[PDB]
């Protein structure tokens, strides 16, 4: 069914931060939320022109001391925040901003050690299915920007140590995983046979129909 | 959240415990069950059926399909004695590789009467009466033919009926045994020997094998699962 | 009396004037594939009488020293009729069979015969790690001995008698459906085995599914009669045979 | 009863995987799923020609720092990806690689300090029981694969450690624990007397009947 | 607190696993459905379509 | 009431294993059930000749890193099995033996920081009831054991670490509670007076009825 087939969790980006470094964004992650940079859940969704469904979303979020020559230190347990900042919501420019007060915006807090952090999303798109593609352009012209990229403004995810300053530097990696539910799919299509190239467009090159065999009536298989 | 307070135990993990756990194969669509003929239910089942005893198991052995030929003779002297074994049958070295003593080599304790069948396998021509008897654990295993009719036994005649049973009764001091058998826990012994003599005709062969089967009676019951001493390994296989 | 037995397949009939009873299965009478259990979706063939009916194998002689001996099933049938056509022309088979051991001898005999059937017979090598062809095993319906002593020869199985080529007690076969001919009060076997597998049908050539053993457990003897060896005589009828995916004849 | 006898979780597998090192496999398990190398699950199994059950797997995994010289370090809490990959599936080539993403195969992800990772699988074999035996070969010829191992085609499980490189390497040992749960056992068979050779095969070297004593007649001890 | 032990299992992310989570958007309201043709429910759905077979698929 | 007299968990044995030791022995404990070692809980369950019950057991199990000149590492958590072997099982001879697999024996995996480990066993003599004490011989000679160790056949209880191995060695220390619940007890004896001298016999030496006053009236402190 297809609430089974879209129904488990699928990582769909993955990013690291630093507790400490001299370069201000090597310290927090910024993405902007989309489906088309893991191959495999994109594959998926792909198969249908529409979609409509509520959102789970899991995180796995993982720390490493990271090699050097003087290791001995003593750090308790960290502590995470991630906040979802909705279009046009003012942006973080570095680990210690106001913005991640969150008055408005979700956020999650969450200490190593525990089960991995977990909500639900509803249906939020502005129209009434998300869209995988979208034959067209962003102005009236027949100009701007191409393809289902124009759609996307679904805002960005915001992730850092909470007062995690180490004296030598810790590296986590975030995992974020989508599964799909309650979902509704229109217009199926055929599976994408070429290569993904681009997170923000269909671009492909051409790839032949299938593997050969040497004669038409070749049945054997040495 | 809802208060809650960890107490002894937790994160433990017990071989033996019974919880659930989540699935990671969610949804599997399992392959249809079929009627397969032989379903066991129960591991006394298997126990319950008859098995062959090697009861000749002696020193000397040279082919070792002669464990199971009890021999037989004509012109035996009366009141001979023909074989004698004691009631172990998880421990004797008697019992303790037939299917009921495997079985009860996966346990610790056990109950319950046995059936010993007994089959005589000489010509259709040979004739010949055996006292079969049981007894119950003394301080002193039976020597004579005299000392052994004191106790549980069994009058056998050879016919058409070729097979007869002794069915050795539970009599204990404790409701169960146990498999790693001691003093306390002792069974006694079961023998054989001739009433008459095994008698025959003109032109017929001067000697016989007599085969015993042994297999619990339905009053038959083991507990205490524990692993068993007969299989073991020093590498991992591969 | 009981003893008397007739029994008529096709156009053969099997009579017995000292028998003990008749074994059936597991309780189980062979019967055709239902439709509730079946995959293979094309039509069947069920020839009926062609193949259903009483196949005389070779036959052995039992003597003095004898140890016994083993047949594997479907193979054993392989040449016999438009029974081995049928295997021979479809991909799937599916068969039951009555199983009828034949040994006569005198009120002046002795000699005691356990005839078993073993579903998946699997056997192993007489060199462990040693790989054996099917020749070791089964060849049309020549009877295969078992030794006393213990098996040397690679290319052979493990044949020693008391470990049946499975790793198991000799004495423990009974398990198996089986029948004991003892020359004192028998003269014959029949065991009617119903079909035994994990699968609905399979390939008749590639899977032998059970293994008749025929084992002296107490040895053949007699006097000064001028009788010595005692054959001993198999014969075996396919029953509820159908057979799916018919093709081109497989070479052997 | 068979469901209380084989009711118990048994060891079945056990490996070693490396939080460090230079060998790419040495940093993570490929186990070709069966119950054929650890004995007394086998012994057990074996009883019985056929069985049809559902499994309850349990998985214990248990880390320790690798001695050397410098030991000083402080490294956070590990987190496991255990991934099952149903045959034909992407099979990982190193610890970092795209098929770790599962956007189908089922993945299990666990931290250390928790209760030990579990779940259960239904019956999946393709045919109506599990055979424990099959005396018989892969081609209609009468050749290539003889025995059970034929018919064992049920995956792989891979096990890697998340984001887990460590300064100075640890290492982690998993085992995996088998519980059968509603099962039914077909045409039992006498039990193994010979030790076990192979993983795949039922090879064996001839064992006496059993032992023996003095003579037929011996029933004291000493 | 209730008394209670943590099994096997606990703390484990298995992806094929079922478990209800918080919600990070409380409250979100969701933008109605819309009935859009074609929906699919289940993958035997497609399966069950024709599509050319390539059966000339020789090697020259 | 004899439900509420006996039913505290009391300490009725403690022993120490070490991770990492030269001696395979100083690497597991192997203990053979009973309840004589422990002087308090004997003196209560001796107050009685015969008793039956249920039995409670918990397990309270704390390391220590050995001290030394040089104690830096950074060890992981620690993972204990403790396994009941029945009287006649295969008894591991050491850490890493084949025994440890518990395909049938019952067995606890445990790991440190969690709630100390408990679980219920029944009534599981072969008796009607235990017999505290027992005037008899093991032979019916009259000779062999003396005493109430001819009847303690309960079999034994091993532990190990699972794969601890650490660079410097840490000791554990497990001690064992048992509980009794569902009790009836028979035959009421005098309490034992004399001091325990052994673990296994009754033996004592000769100690006065009570402590004197200088006379028959005395009744003052001073």
């Amino acid at each position: 069914t297809v609430e089974n087939f879209l129904g488990r969790s699928a990582c769909v980006y993955m990013e690291e931060y630093k507790t400490t470094d001299n370069d201000v964004n090597k310290k927090f992650v910024a993405w902007p939320i989309n489906t088309k940079q893991m191959v495999q859940m994109r594959r998926k969704l792909e198969m249908f022109t529409y979609l409509r469904f509520d959102m789970e979303v899991t995180f796995v979020i993982t720390s490493r001391q990271d090699p050097g020559t003087t290791l001995a230190q003593d750090m308790p347990v960290l502590t995470h925040q991630i906040m979802y900042v909705p279009p046009g919501g003012p942006i973080p420019a570095k680990v210690d901003d106001y913005a991640w007060q969150t008055s408005t915006n979700p956020s999650i807090f969450w200490t190593e050690g525990n089960a991995p952090a977990r909500m639900s999303i509803p249906f939020i798109s502005i129209g009434n299915a998300y869209s995988n593609f979208y034959d067209g352009w962003s102005n009236f012209d027949q100009r701007g920007s191409y393809g289902y990229n124009t759609l996307n403004n679904l805002g960005h995810i915001y992730v850092r140590h909470v007062s995690g300053s180490s004296p030598h530097p810790i590296t986590s990696t975030i995992r974020v995983y989508f599964k799909p539910k309650h979902t509704r799919a229109w217009v199926p299509r055929p599976p994408r046979l070429c290569q993904y190239k681009k997170a923000f467009s269909v671009d492909f090159t051409p790839t032949p129909i299938t593997d050969t065999r040497k004669d038409i009536n070749t049945v054997t298989t040495v | 959240g809802l208060p809650t307070m960890n107490t002894p135990g937790s994160t433990q993990f017990l071989t033996s415990d019974d919880f659930q756990s989540p699935c990671a194969l969610p949804q599997f669509d399992v392959t249809p069950s079929m009627n397969i003929p032989g379903e066991v239910k129960n591991l006394m089942e298997i126990a319950e059926v008859d098995s062959v005893v090697p009861v000749n198991n002696v020193q000397d052995t040279t082919d070792q399909m002669e464990m199971f030929r009890i021999p037989v003779t004509i012109n035996a002297p009366l009141q001979q004695q023909v074989f004698g074994l004691r009631l172990q049958p998880g421990l004797d070295s008697v019992f303790k590789h037939t299917l009921l003593g495997e079985i009860l080599n996966y346990y610790a304790h056990w109950s319950g009467s046995m059936k010993l069948t007994f089959v005589f396998c000489g010509s259709a021509m040979a004739t010949g009466k055996f006292l079969i008897a049981y007894s119950p654990p003394g301080a002193n295993p039976p020597k004579t033919r005299k000392d052994a009719m004191l106790g549980t036994h069994i009058i056998w005649d050879i016919g058409l009926q070729s097979s007869c049973v002794l069915c050795v009764p539970w009599i204990s001091q404790t409701h169960y045994r146990l498999v790693q058998q001691d003093e306390y826990t002792s069974a006694g012994y079961v023998t054989c020997w001739y009433q008459t003599g095994m008698i025959v005709p003109p032109g017929t062969p001067n000697s016989s094998s007599i085969m015993c089967f042994a297999s619990a009676c339905n009053d038959f019951s083991v507990r205490m699962l524990r692993d068993t001493p007969f299989i073991s390994q020093d590498n991992k296989l591969q | 009396s009981d003893r008397v037995r007739s029994i008529t397949l096709g156009n053969s009939t099997i009579t017995t004037q000292e028998c003990a009873n008749v074994v059936v299965g597991y309780g189980r009478w062979p019967t055709y594939l239902r439709d509730d259990e079946a995959t293979a979706e094309d039509q069947p063939t069920q020839p009926d009488v062609a193949t259903c009916r009483f196949y005389t194998l070779d036959s052995i002689k039992w003597e003095k020293g004898s140890v016994g001996w083993w047949w594997k099933f479907p193979e054993a049938l392989s040449d016999m009729g438009l029974f081995g056509q049928n295997m021979q022309y479809h991909y799937l088979g599916r068969a039951g069979y009555t199983i009828h051991v034949q040994c006569n001898a005198s009120k002046f005999h002795q000699g005691c015969l356990l005839v078993v059937c073993v579903p998946e017979a699997e056997m192993g090598g007489a060199v462990v790690g040693q790989a054996f062809s099917a020749t070791a095993m089964a060849n049309g319906d020549k009877a295969y001995e078992f030794t006393s002593a213990t098996q040397s020869d690679q290319t052979k199985v493990q044949t020693a008698i008391h470990n049946a080529g499975m790793g198991v007690g000799v004495g423990n076969l009974t398990i198996y459906p089986h029948q004991w001919i003892n020359l004192r009060t028998n003269n014959s076997a029949t065991i009617v085995m119903p079909y035994i597998n994990s699968v609905p049908m399979d390939n008749m050539f590639r899977h032998y599914n059970f293994t008749l053993m025929v084992i002296p457990f107490v040895k053949l003897d007699y006097a000064d009669t001028a009788s010595t060896y005692v054959p001993i005589t198999v014969t075996v009828a396919p029953m509820c045979a159908e057979y799916n995916g018919l093709r081109l004849a497989q070479a052997q």
